[PDB]
RNA sequence: GAGUGGCGAUGAUCUGUACCCCGGCGGGGUGGGUGUCGAUGGAAGUCUGACCGGC
C-alpha cells in the first residue's frame, strides 16, 4: 500500500480498556495472546486514559484493573488521560503510527485503518 | 554570489556563482577557518560556509527546524564538543555576548578543540566526563540551551542529568539520538521513540523531532523544553 | 600497540575481513590510509577498519581521533597484509573504509554493534 | 543549616532560602585556582572553603560533591551532600552577576576573560610561535623586495647604471648605504666588502661615465634611509631563520628533516597547527597554498594544481614540468607521515623518510 | 489497508532477499513453529527445557540463527522472517562477491554453476553454515564464476 | 666458522594521454593554465556650460 516499513522487535502494543475487561472476564491470557500472534517479543502497554477508565469500571468489576496495572503492559504516559480511551489512543497513534493497537472498539479500529502501517488486533 | 539573513539570527544563505544554496555563519574570527570550510566575503563582511554533512545542527536546519533556540548572546552547554566543528558555528551564532561551554572527554580530540577555543573567547573548553557534571560544576554557569551530541548508550540519561544541574527552567535541549551507538541491533526508529519517552517521563516537552537523513544515517535530533 | 583503543577477538576480526570482501563485490569501499582519511573527513564512511601492525604506528594514529569527531565507528584487524589482500589488492593496506555496505549491511550492522558492547554503551 | 558552594569565584555559604550568608573570594591567580580544582576532584576542599567554615560556625553543612564529605568530617564538622540542589542552581543562575558582587572581578568583561584563560589552562593541564615567526619572516621577505624595488627606481635617478650591474639586492643596498653620491666610490672602500677586482672597475667606470643626475646631500640621505632599512631587514631575517630552526626542530623534527624549518612552519601556518597538519591526507598537504587554483578546478572540473606551498622544495621547482607532479605527490605522502609521527609523539625517523623520498625522486628522474 | 500494506511488505521482502512467490510463506510458517513450539518453553528447566534448549538453540546455524545469546529466540520471530531469509544461498551468496547481484546469481545457482565446495547445489534455496567453501567448483568451465572473482575482497556480512 | 647485503600501506596503476615533428624513448617546437614582473601595451579616455545666489 505504498507504506514503507520499519517495525522492529519488540512490537509496541497499546491495549485498550475494553480488551482488558474482555480478556479478564473470559480468562484470556492477553500477554501470551499477543506474543503468539505477533510471533516476537512484545512490549504490552496501556495509556493512562485507558487505565483510568478501567479504574472507574473497577469500582464494581474487580480484576481488570490489577491485570491492567501489571508491568506486562507498562504505562504509556500520555499528556491527556482525560480523553475517552478511544480518542486517547487515536491521538497517540496518530503521531506514532508505529504502535500496534489491540482494541475491541470496532469504531476506533475503523478510524485507525485510515492511518498507514497500524497493525490491528482484537478478540473474536 | 549573494548572502542574506534567514528566519534565524546570525544564520545566512548564499546564492552562488552557479546557483547553489549553502548555509553559513558570520565569522567571529575573520581570515580563519576551523575545519576546511570556505570563507566568503560579501559587502565587506566575512562568512563561514556551514557544511550540513559535518554539522548536525546545520543538518537539522536544512531539515526544517521550526525555531532555533541558539541565537545572539545565548548561553549554551555543549556536551560532546569533539574537534570543534559544530561548536565553532554556535560560537559564530552566539557572538561575544553569549557563551559556550564545551565538554569533551577524549584527550586525542580536545587537542584540536584547544586550537579552536584559543582563537574564540566565546568557547570554554572542558576535558571532563559528561557523566560527572560535578567535575565541571565549578567552572560553568546555568544555561539556556543544552546541546547534546555524545556517543554513549545511556546518552539520554546523561543529558537529563546535566539538564537538572545546568539547564534553566524553560530552557531548551537539542538532543542528538545516535541509534547505532545506543544499540546496533535495534531498529533506529524504535530507539527514537523510546528515548523521547525518557525525556517525557522526566519533564521535557517535545517540541520537534527531526530525522537527520541524507546528512546523518541512523540519527535523529530532538528539540524539547525543560520545565 | 598504543593507537589501538580496544580489544577485538579473532571471530570479530574475521567477520570484519568478510564484511570488507562482500563490500568490494556489492558496494563501495575505500582502500589506503589517505583515502580512508578523506572518507572520514567527508563523512561518507560507515565503518573504518584499522590494522594493528602498522610500521610506524603513527601513520594511522589520527584515525581514532578523527572518527570520534565525525562519529564514525572503527574496528581493528591484526594483519595489514590480510586487510589489503581482502581489499582486492596483492599488497598490504594499513587502513580501509566501507562507504556503502551493499550485501553486507546485515554483517556490518552486527559489527558496529559488537564493538559498541565491548566498548561500553547500552 | 548552611549550603556550601565551591566555584572558580571562591567559596560561598548559603542558607536554605538561597541568601549569601558569607563568602570568601578566591585570589585572581590562574596557577592556584587550577591546582585547587584539580585537587577538588580527589575531595580536597578549597583553602577559601576552609577559611569560610571557620568564620561561620555551622552545625550541619551540606556540600555539592560526595568526595568532599569525609574530608570535612576529618576537619571537625558534621557533613552531607546534595547533588543537583536548589541552592547550587540558585547560585549559578546569578553567576554572571555574583562575580562582581563578591568582588572577584570589577566587571563582567574580565570575569569571562579570566574564566576563558582558566578553562584554557585547566584543560591544558588535564607550535604557535613557529607559525607566527614564519609569518613575520614572510612579511619581511615581502618588504625587502618592495623596498629594494623602490630603492633601485629611486637611486637610479642619480646612478642608473648601477641597477643592471648589481643583481643582488643586499649588495645594491650596501653601496647606497655606505656611499650615497657616486663620486664617493673608491677601489679601497669597495675592496673592503669583497667585490672582485674586475667588478670594482666596471662600477667605478660606470660611475665616472654616468648620465645620472647631480643631486644634493639631502636627496641622497633620503634614499639611504631606505637602503639602511633594507640592510636591517636582511639581518632580522637571518635571525628569524635561526630562531625558526630552533623551534621547528623542537616542535616538528621529522617535518623539518623533510622540507626545512621555513617551509615546514609554512605548512603549519596554513594548516593552523601541527595536529591539524597531522590529520590531513597527503592529497591536501600537496595542495596547501594554491587554494584559488584548487577550488577553480573543483568548481569546473578543470585541471588541479600539482603543488601548493610545496612548490618551494628545491627538487620540485628546479625539475622539469613533467616530473613535478610525481615529486610533489611523493613529498606530500612522506610529509603526512612526518607530521603524524611528529604529532602523536616524539621519535625522530626523518633519516629513513628522506632516504625513501630520495629513492622515489631518483626513479622519477630516470625517464 | 493492513492487509494491503502487508501485501506491500511481502513484496518488499520479495528482493529484500530474492524470491518470487510465497517462499516468504515457507520461511514464515517456519518462524511460526520455531517460535510456537519454542515459545512453548514454557515452563522451567525440566531437563526437557534442557535438551530442547541447547537444542533449538543449536539452531545456530551459520549464516543462520542469531549471533550469541538466548534463550529467547522469539527474537527470531522478529528476525528469522527478516533474518532466516538471508543465510541460505538464496541470500548469502550474493553477499560474497561472486554473484553480481542476487538475480545475476540464482541463475548460476541453477544453470549448473555456483557450487558449495564440491558438488553443485541447484536447490537455489539451500542453507549456509560454515560458508568459507562456497566457491564455484565448476569442474571450458563455469565462466561467469571463475574470472569475475571480484569477490577477492568480498569481506561482507 | 663470523658479518652483509633482499619486492611490498611504513604503499604499484589512472589522467595532466598536450599537438604533431625528427631521430616506447632523445630532441624539437605549438599548447594549457599557473609564479614573477614588465611594457608604453588595449579600455565615449579624462563633466557640463545658463544664467548662480543675497537683497
Amino acid at each position: 500500500f505504498e507504506h514503507n516499513e520499519a517495525l522492529v522487535p519488540p512490537y509496541n502494543v497499546l491495549v485498550d480498556t475494553n480488551f482488558l475487561s474482555r480478556t479478564v472476564g473470559a480468562k484470556l491470557p492477553l500477554l501470551e495472546s499477543a506474543m503468539d500472534c505477533l510471533y516476537a517479543s512484545v512490549n504490552i502497554i496501556i495509556t493512562s486514559c485507558v487505565m483510568a477508565e478501567l479504574e472507574k469500571l473497577g469500582p464494581r468489576y474487580r480484576v481488570a484493573l490489577m491485570i491492567a496495572r501489571d508491568e506486562r503492559w507498562q504505562r504509556l504516559t500520555c499528556d491527556h488521560k482525560g480523553t475517552y480511551a478511544d480518542d486517547c489512543i487515536v491521538d497517540r497513534v496518530q503521531k506514532h503510527r508505529i504502535y500496534i493497537v489491540a482494541t475491541n472498539d470496532r469504531d476506533l479500529k475503523r478510524r485507525i485503518r485510515k492511518i498507514p502501517g497500524v497493525p490491528i488486533m482484537s478478540v473474536q | 554570489i549573494t548572502v542574506k539573513q534567514t528566519n534565524m539570527e546570525n544564520i545566512y544563505e548564499c546564492e552562488f556563482n552557479d546557483g547553489s544554496f549553502r548555509l553559513c555563519t558570520r565569522n567571529l574570527v575573520p581570515n580563519f577557518n576551523v575545519y576546511g570550510e570556505r570563507l566568503i566575503k560579501y559587502e565587506g563582511v566575512e562568512y563561514r560556509e556551514w557544511n550540513a554533512f559535518r554539522s548536525k545542527l546545520a543538518g537539522a536546519i536544512l531539515k526544517g527546524l521550526k525555531t532555533n533556540p541558539i541565537r545572539k548572546g545565548t548561553k549554551v552547554l555543549y556536551l560532546g564538543a569533539a574537534s570543534g566543528t559544530t561548536i565553532s558555528h554556535v560560537s559564530d551564532i552566539i557572538e561575544l555576548n553569549g557563551k559556550a561551554y564545551g565538554v569533551e572527554f577524549s584527550p586525542r580530540v580536545v587537542r584540536e578543540l584547544l586550537l579552536v577555543a584559543q582563537r574564540r573567547p566565546n568557547i570554554f573548553p572542558l576535558l571532563a566526563d559528561a557523566r560527572f557534571p560535578q567535575s565541571y560544576k565549578s567552572v560553568v554557569e546555568n544555561v539556556d540551551v543544552l546541546y547534546v551530541d555524545i556517543a554513549q548508550p545511556d546518552q539520554t540519561d546523561i543529558a537529563i542529568y546535566n539538564a537538572k544541574f545546568f539547564l534553566k527552567v524553560n530552557g531548551d535541549m537539542l538532543l542528538v539520538i545516535k541509534a547505532r551507538s545506543i544499540d546496533v541491533t535495534k531498529d533506529p526508529k524504535e530507539i527514537y521513540k523510546t528515548e523521547v519517552e525518557k525525556l517525557e517521563n522526566s519533564n521535557f516537552e517535545t517540541i520537534q523531532i527531526i530525522n537527520l537523513d541524507p546528512y546523518d544515517k541512523d540519527h535523529a535530533i530532538v528539540l524539547s523544553k525543560y520545565k | 600497540a598504543s593507537y589501538v583503543k580496544f580489544e577485538v577477538p579473532q571471530d570479530l576480526a574475521d567477520k570484519v575481513l568478510e564484511a570488507v570482501r562482500k563490500a568490494k563485490e556489492s558496494g563501495k569501499i575505500k582502500k589506503g590510509t589517505n583515502e580512508t582519511t578523506k572518507a572520514v573527513e567527508r563523512g561518507q564512511a560507515k565503518l573504518v577498519i584499522i590494522a594493528e601492525d602498522v610500521q610506524p604506528e603513527e601513520i594511522v594514529a589520527h584515525l581514532p581521533l578523527l572518527c570520534d569527531e565525525k562519529k564514525i565507528p572503527y574496528v581493528y584487524v591484526s594483519s595489514k597484509k590480510a586487510l589489503g589482500e581482502a581489499c582486492g589488492l596483492q599488497v598490504a593496506t594499513a587502513s580501509a573504509a566501507i562507504l556503502e555496505p551493499g550485501e553486507a549491511k546485515d554483517l556490518v550492522d552486527e559489527i558496529i554493534k559488537r564493538v559498541n558492547e565491548i566498548k561500553g554503551k547500552t | 543549616k548552611i549550603y556550601l558552594i565551591e566555584h572558580v569565584i571562591g567559596a560561598v555559604a548559603y542558607d536554605e532560602n538561597g541568601n549569601i550568608v558569607d563568602y570568601i573570594t578566591n585570589p585572581r591567580d590562574l596557577g592556584k585556582i587550577t591546582e585547587e580544582l584539580l585537587n577538588n576532584e580527589k575531595g580536597i576542599p578549597f583553602s577559601a572553603t576552609v577559611e569560610l567554615l571557620k568564620k561561620v560556625n555551622p552545625q550541619e553543612v551540606v556540600v555539592e560533591n560526595e568526595a568532599e564529605v569525609p574530608k570535612l568530617q576529618a576537619l571537625g564538622y558534621r557533613v552531607s551532600y546534595e547533588p543537583y540542589s536548589k541552592v547550587s542552581r540558585i547560585f549559578r543562575e546569578s553567576l554572571p552577576k555574583v562575580a562582581i558582587d563578591i568582588k572577584f572581578a570589577s566587571n563582567e568583561e574580565d570575569y569571562y576573560n579570566f574564566l576563558h584563560e582558566l578553562s584554557l589552562e585547566y584543560t591544558r593541564r588535564k607550535d604557535l610561535l613557529a607559525i607566527q615567526a614564519v609569518r613575520a619572516m614572510d612579511d619581511i621577505d615581502k618588504t625587502i623586495n618592495l623596498f629594494s624595488e623602490r630603492l633601485r627606481e629611486w637611486y637610479s635617478i642619480h646612478f642608473p647604471e648601477l641597477d643592471k650591474l648589481i643583481e643582488d639586492h643586499e649588495e645594491y643596498a650596501t653601496i647606497v648605504s655606505r656611499f650615497g653620491d657616486r663620486g664617493f666610490l673608491t677601489i679601497d672602500s669597495l675592496k673592503e666588502l669583497g667585490f672582485n677586482e674586475q667588478r670594482i672597475n666596471r662600477i667605478l667606470d660606470a660611475a665616472k661615465k654616468s648620465i645620472g643626475a647631480d643631486i644634493s646631500e639631502d636627496d641622497l640621505s633620503a634614499m639611504r634611509m631606505i637602503a639602511n632599512t633594507i640592510l636591517d631587514l636582511y639581518n632580522i631575517r637571518r635571525n628569524l631563520n635561526n630562531y625558526l630552526e630552533g623551534v621547528m626542530k623542537e616542535v616538528a623534527p621529522n617535518v623539518t628533516a623533510l622540507v626545512g624549518p621555513a617551509l615546514g612552519a609554512r605548512l603549519l601556518s596554513i594548516a593552523g597547527s601541527l595536529d591539524e597538519l597531522a590529520k590531513m591526507p597527503a592529497s591536501t598537504i600537496q595542495v596547501l597554498g594554491a587554494e584559488k587554483a584548487l577550488f577553480r578546478a573543483l568548481r569546473s572540473g578543470g585541471r588541479p594544481p600539482k603543488h601548493g606551498i610545496i612548490f618551494q622544495y628545491p627538487a620540485i621547482h628546479t625539475s622539469p614540468r613533467w616530473q613535478r607532479g610525481k615529486i610533489a605527490r611523493a613529498l606530500a605522502a612522506k610529509l603526512a607521515i612526518a607530521a603524524r609521527v611528529d604529532a602523536f609523539s616524539g621519535r625522530f625517523i626523518g633519516d629513513q623518510l628522506n632516504e625513501q623520498l630520495k629513492k622515489r625522486i631518483d626513479e622519477i628522474k630516470e625517464k | 489497508s493492513s492487509r494491503l500494506d502487508a501485501e506491500l511488505k511481502l513484496a518488499g521482502e520479495f528482493g529484500l532477499k530474492n524470491k518470487k512467490e510465497i517462499y516468504r510463506i515457507s520461511f514464515q510458517l517456519s518462524k511460526i513453529r520455531r517460535a510456537a513450539r519454542d515459545l512453548l518453553t514454557r515452563d522451567e528447566k525440566d531437563p526437557k527445557r534442557l535438551f530442547e534448549g541447547n537444542a533449538l538453540i543449536r539452531r545456530l546455524v551459520r549464516v543462520g540463527v542469531l549471533s550469541e545469546d538466548k534463550k529467547k529466540l522469539d527474537y527470531v520471530l522478529a528476525l528469522k522472517v527478516e533474518d532466516f531469509l538471508e543465510r541460505r544461498l538464496q541470500t548469502q551468496v550474493y553477499k560474497l562477491g561472486l554473484a553480481k547481484s542476487v538475480h545475476h546469481a540464482r541463475v548460476l545457482i541453477t544453470q549448473r554453476h555456483i557450487a558449495v565446495g564440491k558438488q553443485i547445489v541447484n536447490i537455489p534455496s539451500f542453507m549456509v553454515r560454515l560458508d568459507s567453501e562456497k566457491h564455484i567448483d565448476f569442474a571450458r568451465p563455469g565462466r561467469v564464476a571463475r574470472r569475475n572473482a571480484a569477490r577477492k575482497a568480498e569481506a561482507s556480512g
